[PDB]
């Protein structure tokens, strides 16, 4: 992380990162002009019946718009635990100031 | 310019059209959903085809013919196609009195006759207004007093000025005479020419 410096920050950025990863599955397909509006990072809930899917959550990864009225979406599959924060503990007493440097005192 | 035809010119009884085809060109966008319903998209315009098949020409039949032809080629007009089965009489006299409202962009004509015209359009018939070359049919037409609503095919190619002036009869088809890259005429040994045929598109 470059512009984070908050440890506890970092820490839940890296632990939102990893419950993030375990959600590695995409989905493309195509939708008529009406649903115009779509656009990247949306909450959508799939249902394909053919599948154990019912309202499942996705969000958008990849939206074109043509001129004929149709778009072509590609789904990225996320889950409701990404967004939960887990608890951590303090790591206040492990700092290490660099008092070295410079020269000590009689 | 006049496409020579038997009206004009009935000395050339081979110039007239053995078989005439109105094609309707209506470019669409056409989309079949998965579940049933069948969608359509329309953006670009739509022009009348029409395609002239010719017998076997006398020498003096297709040099008239071919003369016209290269004329055009030459001053770079645009042909006037006459259909003889669309040039039934039935709404007659003066076109100048009647008045059209303006404002009118969609798929129907508005007009107040003012009692100036005599008898009634028929639906399937040719329409067109005086300051555009586009041709319209007629798809409909209810007449409450001297209020006229005619329906029309092709969506308004103008929006009304309200200075255009309906014309109901002898409407010609402004087209350009495509297939015009490759055009030839055999002759045979026997002193007639064959194979010709005029592939004509309505360039407005």
């Amino acid at each position: 992380f470059a512009n984070i410096t908050n440890y506890y920050t970092a820490r839940s950025y890296a632990d939102r990162e990893l419950k993030k990863s375990r959600y590695s599955r995409t989905l493309s397909f195509s939708v008529p002009y009406k649903f115009i509006g779509i656009e990247p990072n949306d909450p959508i809930a799939f249902t394909y019946e053919r599948y154990g899917w019912k309202d499942k959550f996705f969000l958008v990864d990849e939206v074109e718009n043509t001129r004929d009225g149709k778009i072509n979406l590609v789904l990225q599959e996320y889950g409701e635990d990404v967004f939960i924060n887990s608890e951590q503990v303090d790591n206040s007493g492990n700092d290490i100031p660099d008092i070295s440097n410079n020269v000590l005192p009689p | 310019m006049r496409l020579p035809d038997p009206y004009t010119n009935p000395e050339y009884p081979g110039l007239g059209f053995e078989s005439v085809n109105l094609v309707d060109n209506d470019p669409m966008i056409r989309d079949e959903l998965p579940n049933g319903k069948v969608k359509e998209v329309k953006i670009s315009a739509q022009y009348w085809g029409i395609n002239i098949s010719y017998p076997e020409l006398f020498p003096d039949e297709y040099a008239f013919l071919d003369s016209r032809l290269l004329e055009y080629k030459r001053t770079g007009d645009y042909l006037d196609v006459l259909l003889p089965q669309y040039e039934a009489f039935r709404v007659r006299g003066d076109t100048k009195s009647v008045t059209i409202p303006a404002g009118q962009k969609g798929s129907q004509i508005i007009l107040n006759t003012n009692g100036t015209l005599t008898g009634q359009p028929k639906a399937g018939d040719l329409f067109k207004l005086s300051t555009h070359p586009k041709v319209y049919k007629i798809t409909n037409f209810s007449s409450s007093g001297n209020v006229w609503n005619i329906s029309l095919y092709p969506d308004l190619f103008i929006t009304t000025t309200g200075s255009e002036k309906p014309v109901f009869n002898g409407i010609l088809f402004r087209t350009k005479l495509m297939n015009g890259d490759s055009f030839g005429s055999t002759l045979n040994n026997n002193g007639t020419y064959s194979g010709i045929s005029l592939s004509l598109r309505e360039s407005l």
